[PDB]
RNA sequence: GACCUGGGCUACACACGUGCUACAAUGGGAAGUACAACGAGUCGCUAGACCGCGAGGUCAUGCAAAUCUCUUAAAGCUUCUCUCAGUUCGGAUUGCAGGCUGCAACUCGCCUGCAUGAAGCCGGAAUCGCUAGUAAUCGCGGAUCAGCACGCCGCGGUGAA
């Protein structure tokens, strides 16, 4: 619903571009909220806060469609 | 058998028979009768041997078979098993919005 | 028949290479057919092999047999002398029509087709093909064919080993995976 | 072959929308249509919508629905968006 | 006591109160055809025309007002089709592709198109409202408010026992 491009915000491109030259380093601490997921991301480790603590998950190919705020669910129902 | 893939009935009229088969809706029926050009006929339907393989050509130019639930098993697959919270509550169903779910299951299992 | 015709012009000359056999004589054959409808329903109520044995007679040309009961069991209600199940043998030509038919008509009108299961050797080659319908001849209609039965179809060759069988069912249709 | 207790059966004609595969039996009969020499003199009533080739199985498979793309989804769609 | 980001207040085996849509032939659909009233409007109401089936977009037009716009109201009236079926009724739910505002719509917006098509054929004991332009039924507007109403506050149309 945003046919002007996606969006994911810039002090997060910047630091998931800064590995694009080495291997990646494991941590990528982040709000991880706002942020849709772009091929640039394919393979990196990214940890997700979930306003309570950040999640460490990985990128997968398939896993680039949605937002970023579908990993780390803030319910914590059983 | 029937017609088109299965399922077409008999002594109905047409348009409304070529909905039945599993992906048709309204607008399919009335466009693909369009690309033929025919009508009602009547309400208990009387076609050609002709008209039936028209039909029958131009609905093979949609990807609506009796395999159209493979593509929506496979996507809600692939959903379902790489995060998933739409895929989690999709193993307890719940939408792209959400609705505060306590009646939300009146129309799922019948909760009570 | 036609199969007649093609088999013994085209299966023999190309089997008898593949393996070479001392002796023609030495071919596998196809030998006959049975068809198994197990009503399983006729403890509980005996009026549905009524209509089973004539969607019998309609599939094949002849009228089934009438299988007994031949024991008891409890947890089933069986007594013995009760009719479970109906059969028919396919010999001769007919063997070669009913076989042409579902290579030709009767396969393909099975949703979602990826072919028959490639395994079904009992290491002895006597494949069989389950059904799950019967809708699916065109010897069968809608408003008359009100059940979801089923049969066993069991061929029998005269192979000793299963990838005979197997390469020989292919050159006579079997739409294998 | 005994007497009085076997249906009916006569070597109908099969055929389709193509293909005019006429050679087998059957045991549906009705309004005569193909008395000819080729083939028996019998019934294309039989008008079966496979030619065991309908099914694009025996006719091998094809690619008649695709049902392919999902990649450029991502890599198209926002990918033409891309570059 | 205080500043900021992220999440709650939207959590779901369950019990209850209030409401809306329904279980169709006085109806479903398609096509023509007329009639109100109360109020809102400068960074806002959009005229007109063009485009896409739609939600809409583009350029442009008046209006700080009995002038211009929201806005030809909807049930109504006239023909045709559908025949008593879970039905062409019902459209919950869900896949895909879009639109708008928004720095940003997974958690947690409104709306559109296609596709799929749930329970549901007048509801126990019990219990509520109502004496007339009332009950019943159908539309209009605005308060808060980028945006989001089956709620609430007013208006009018048809019109009983």
């Amino acid at each position: 619903s945003l046919k002007k491009g996606p969006f994911v915000d810039d002090h997060l491109m910047k630091k998931v571009e800064a590995q694009q030259g080495a291997e990646k380093k494991k941590v990528i601490k982040t709000w991880s909220r706002r942020s849709t997921i772009f091929p640039s991301f394919v393979g990196f480790t990214i940890a997700v806060y979930d306003g309570r603590k950040h999640v460490p998950v990985y990128i997968q190919e398939d896993m680039v469609g949605h937002k970023l705020g579908e990993f780390a669910p803030t319910r914590t129902y059983r | 058998a029937r017609i088109a893939g299965v399922d077409i009935p008999r002594d109905k009229r047409v348009v409304v028979s070529l909905t039945y088969i599993y992906g048709i809706g309204n607008t399919t029926a009335k466009k693909v009768l369009a690309n033929v050009g025919v009508s009602e006929d009547v309400r208990v339907r009387d076609l050609t041997n002709e008209q039936t393989d028209a039909i029958r050509a131009e609905i093979d130019k949609l990807k609506v078979e009796g395999d159209l639930r493979r593509e929506v098993n496979l996507n809600i697959k692939r959903l379902m098993e790489i995060g998933s919270y739409r895929g989690i509550r999709h193993r307890r169903g719940l939408p792209t919005r959400g609705q505060n779910t306590k009646n939300n299951a009146r129309t799922r299992k019948g909760p009570t | 028949n036609r199969l007649k015709e093609k088999y013994i012009k085209e299966v023999t000359p190309s089997l008898v290479e593949k393996f070479n056999y001392s002796s023609v004589m030495q071919t596998p054959k196809v030998d006959k057919i049975v068809i198994n409808m197990g009503v399983g329903d006729a403890v509980s109520n005996a009026k549905n092999l009524d209509k089973a044995v004539e969607e019998l007679a309609l599939i094949t040309g002849q009228k089934p047999l009438i299988t007994k009961a031949k024991k008891s069991i409890a947890g089933f209600r069986l007594r013995e002398g009760m009719p479970i199940g109906a059969k028919v043998t396919l010999r001769g030509e007919r063997m070669y029509e009913f076989l042409d038919k579902l290579v030709t008509v009767s396969l393909p009108r099975v949703r979602d087709f990826h072919g028959v299961s490639k395994k079904a050797f009992d290491g002895r080659g006597n494949y069989t093909l389950g059904i799950k319908e019967q809708l699916i001849f065109p010897e069968v209609d809608y408003d008359l064919v009100d059940k979801v039965r089923g049969m066993d179809i069991v061929i029998v060759t005269t192979a000793n080993t299963d990838e005979e069988s197997r390469e020989l069912l292919a050159q006579l249709g079997m739409p294998f995976q | 072959m005994k007497q009085d207790i076997h249906p009916n059966y006569q070597p109908v004609v099969f055929m389709d929308s193509t293909t005019g595969f006429k050679f087998l039996s059957g045991s549906t009969k009705g309004s005569s249509e193909t008395v000819e020499w080729e083939d028996g003199n019998t019934y294309p009533l039989l008008r079966v919508e496979v030619t065991s080739d309908s099914h694009p199985f025996y006719t091998g498979r094809q690619k008649f629905t695709q049902a392919d793309g999902r990649v450029d989804r991502f890599n198209k769609k926002y990918g033409l968006k891309d570059e």
